[PDB]
DNA sequence: CACCAGGCACGAG
RNA sequence: CCUGGUGUCUUGGGUG
DNA sequence: CTCGTGCCTGGTG
């Protein structure tokens, strides 16, 4: 398993939105069955060590095969303070 | 109908023309990804050359 | 469950996983999760 | 396809069942009988696809001991034997069998 | 890293043997390299990016 | 007998051409047609026979007088080379060009396909008419705990226990064999009936497991 | 403790926090 | 109609007899952009569900094939595959409705289109 | 300090001399024969 | 060893071997029909 | 990674 | 009650 | 109850 914390997730292995995400934490829970109980090896997404945000949306639908297909929208806000770039 | 369909989606989606088998000698960078940042970025890749 | 919402009609439905992706309504293949029940805080700054 | 295990002729199941052999069906009778008597008679498993022209100036046709029947496509080696009965039969009615499977 | 710390530092590319020079660590907030005004020239940097 | 029907020097030349991997067949097929629309004609095609070996990937051997009757032979063909890659075989090398070439009770073989792919079983028995066999093997069985099987997703070997299958939801034949599941089991060894072409008997080499074990 | 307003995590004294439960927030007799 | 037509021929001696199969092609039908899900519903394709469930908005292209044979003793529309649409064009579905079910179908105004959407 | 103690003497590289393996050498060298292409036979773990 | 050639995993169950495994069991694979040539009929041009 | 042959489950006489 | 694991190759645009 | 046929999977280049 993965180092981060897996307490952010609810019943449905999905992430719900207004909940704040930060570096190293899993926000979609994903397993693999393991070919020959445990016999399974995690294949989450976590969020990026350098982000930190609020879930905004969650869309889940199906694909073209016909398996589940999910997508998470992390929205935060950036302020300029020292070293970013602007131009005229 | 899929010999057609898939050689045109590998075209536009790796920006390879040509076959499949025959990725050398041939001209990459065809299809982009559409810069989405602003207004003035999409109509000027739109307009590239 | 878990609360969810349709796309199109905007159906406040409720599914357990086995169920598949699909609106209860107006069939919409197109659905979303609802608030959580935390509260959001924000220091307006 | 299948290949007849006396002449050795390559030829489709149908083509066995409806005219039988071209070479064969004057002592083995493959026209008037069951699929039974041709799958012990021809065999689907063969090897060596041999394409007879010549039926005389071959030495092809003459090594594979074919050098006296129509042409077509032949098999070198043909898996399985002859049953016993068939054999018995062949051998009262004057003809001698010799296995093609090597 | 602590105070009176002598490290290297360095930006590419790296032209002459001036542009590797030890320097004694400040600590200081924000995440941006605090440098002299002096050293611009050696380096051949600005404070563009 | 077959040695008087070696060949001499008035026997007609043999020509091996390259073709491609996969349609010698189809190109022998092709030469047949040939040869048998130009027989009676004023341009007629002169060959004798086409053939090729499984043994000779990419190879037709052709039997003619001239090499100008090969090319007419080869001429139109799509799945034989346009450059000039044909060779000529010699009168010695004629007979290892038509060379044909076991199995029998209580010989260990091996399984090339279905689930018990790769296990070394035993020949107890044949059919009368010469296709399949009888295998005895060691069985992979679930005794039926995810029932409501591939080669990829099977179980681990073990010899069948006709009192764990009772224990975990069978008919008794005979004195040790048990039909269950439609197969049949005598003394925990599986028997099954296997295709000739499905197992293979030249070159087996037994593992560290079937030591241990056999 | 990670702040849910900023996004920096911060350490805290034990005497310095209120944990949540079935009713209301619960200091140390949690 | 670069390559229209397909003939073949083969000469058959068991009364020799020459039988051509030859195959023209015909008039190119183009449709909407359809949207077919497992179950075998058809449906009207956007660029909006092409793009969140990240489908390819083409549309299926159908031609007309004539198999004649010819034999010398001497009919139904075929989907050939699917293309690609570009956004707001001739052959797309944001080009008809106006400008208001622009807005129900989550598309903006300001877009001028001009892209294909792959995946 | 990273790697375990070790009763070998320490010293360091002073020439490079190159060359081409022998056969006799290379078969001295080796610990096991290759013959089987197959890297897996089985599919059931543990390499052959 | 290999160490040299090492196994990547594409996603996640799913591993890839590297160039030099496949050069090497294909280099096998033609030893070993090399070996089943100077044994059964061979006319020649085959075996070259 | 793409083509070919074999095994499995469904439909009809 | 210690120990601890997510990758190889390209294509197009930017930074100094 | 048994044979014909479409679908899925492993071998091979
Ligand atoms: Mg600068
Ligand atoms: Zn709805
Ligand atoms: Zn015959």
């Amino acid at each position: 398993l993965k180092h981060g914390t897996y307490e952010k997730l609810d019943e449905d292995g999905l992430i719900a939105p207004g909940v704040r995400v930060s570096g190293d934490d899993i926000i979609i829970g994903k397993t693999t069955p393991i070919p020959p109980y445990h016999t399974k090896r995690d294949a989450s997404t976590p969020l990026r060590s350098t982000e930190n945000g609020i879930v905004d949306q969650v869309l889940l639908t199906t694909n073209q095969e016909g398996l589940k297909f999910v997508k998470v929208r992390m929205r935060t806000t950036k302020v300029p303070q020292i070293g970013d770039k602007f131009a005229s | 109908s899929t010999t057609i369909t898939s050689g045109l989606k590998y075209s536009l989606a790796t920006g390879n023309w040509g076959e499949q088998k025959k990725a050398m000698s041939s001209r990459a960078g065809v299809s982009q990804v559409l810069n989405r940042y602003t207004y003035s970025s999409t109509l000027s890749h739109l307009r590239r050359t | 469950g878990v609360k969810y919402t349709c796309g199109a009609c905007a159906h406040n439905f409720s599914l357990n996983k086995s169920d598949p992706v699909r609106c209860k309504e107006c069939g919409h293949r197109v659905i979303y999760k609802a608030r959580t029940k935390r509260m959001i805080q924000f220091d307006a700054r | 396809e299948r290949a007849c295990m006396l002449c050795g002729i390559v030829l489709p199941g149908r083509v066995f069942m409806q005219n039988g052999c071209p070479n064969c069906d004057s002592v083995l009778n493959l026209r008037d009988s069951d699929q039974a008597t041709v799958n012990e008679c021809t065999s689907s498993s063969f090897e060596g696809l041999v394409a007879v022209g010549d039926n005389e100036h071959s030495w092809v046709a003459k090594w594979l001991r074919v050098d006296r029947f129509q042409p077509g496509l032949y098999a070198v080696r043909v898996d399985g034997r002859l049953p016993s009965d068939i054999v018995a039969a062949l051998e009262q009615y004057g003809v001698y069998y010799r296995p093609r499977d090597g | 890293l602590m105070d009176d710390d002598p490290v290297l530092f360095n930006r590419q590319p790296s032209l002459h043997k001036m542009s590797m020079m030890a320097h004694r660590v400040k600590v200081m907030p924000y995440s941006t390299f605090r440098l002299n005004l002096s050293v611009t020239s050696p380096y051949n940097a600005d404070f563009d990016g | 007998p077959q040695r008087l029907l070696i060949p001499t020097v008035d026997d007609p030349g043999i020509w091996g051409v390259k073709v491609r991997l996969g349609k010698e067949k189809d190109v022998v097929r092709q030469i047949l047609k040939k040869k048998l629309a130009r027989e009676g004609t004023k341009n007629p095609l002169e060959i004798y026979s086409a053939f090729q070996r499984d043994s000779f990937k990419g190879h037709v051997y052709i039997e003619a007088r001239k090499a100008e009757a090969i090319n007419d032979a080869l001429k139109g063909n799509v799945n034989v080379f346009s450059n000039n890659s044909k060779f000529l075989v010699g009168i010695v090398e004629y007979k290892d060009l038509l060379r044909p070439v076991k199995l029998t009770r209580g010989s260990y073989v091996r399984v090339k396909n279905g689930k018990f792919k790769g296990d070394l079983a035993q020949v107890d028995e044949v059919l009368e008419n010469g296709l399949e066999a009888r295998l005895k093997l060691v069985p992979r069985l679930d005794y039926g705990k995810d029932l409501s099987y591939t080669s990829k997703f099977r179980p681990a070997q073990r010899l069948f226990s006709e009192a764990e299958a009772r224990v975990h939801e069978i008919r008794r034949d005979r004195d040790g064999f048990v039909t269950y599941g439609g197969e049949e089991y005598y003394e925990g060894f599986l028997y099954k009936t296997f295709r000739l072409q499905n197992l293979i008997v030249n070159s087996i080499n037994p593992t560290l497991n079937e030591l241990s074990l056999f | 403790v990670e702040l849910h307003n900023p996004n920096k995590t911060i350490p805290i004294p034990c005497s310095f926090l209120l944990i949540e439960s079935t009713h209301g927030w619960v200091p140390y007799e949690d | 109609w670069e390559e229209p037509r397909l003939i073949l021929d083969q000469p058959a001696q068991h009364d020799n007899i020459n039988k051509r199969y030859e195959i023209r092609f015909g008039k190119i039908y183009l449709s909407r952009p359809t949207m077919t899900e497992a179950d075998g519903t058809t449906h009207a394709m956007f660029p909006q569900e092409a793009r969140l469930r990240n489908l390819t908005y083409s549309s299926p292209v159908y031609l007309d094939m004539e198999k004649s044979m010819f034999t010398s003793i001497d009919g139904n529309k075929v989907h050939i595959g699917k293309v690609p649409i570009m956004l707001r064009s001739k052959f797309c579905s944001l080009r008809t409705l106006d400008e208001v079910d622009l807005y129900k179908m989550k598309e903006c105004p300001y877009d001028m289109g001009g892209y294909f959407v792959i995946n | 300090s990273q790697f375990p103690y070790s009763s070998a003497p320490l010293r360091s590289v002073k020439e490079v001399q190159f060359g081409l393996l022998s056969p006799e050498e290379i078969r001295a060298i080796s610990v096991v024969k290759i013959e089987y292409p197959e890297i897996m036979d089985e599919s059931r773990q543990r390499p052959r | 060893p290999p160490q040299v050639r090492p196994s990547i995993a594409m996603d996640e169950t799913t591993q890839g071997q590297d160039d030099l495994t496949h050069k090497l069991s294909d280099i096998l694979k033609a030893n070993i029909n090399v070996q089943k040539l100077e044994m059964d009929g061979s006319p020649q041009h085959i075996i070259n």
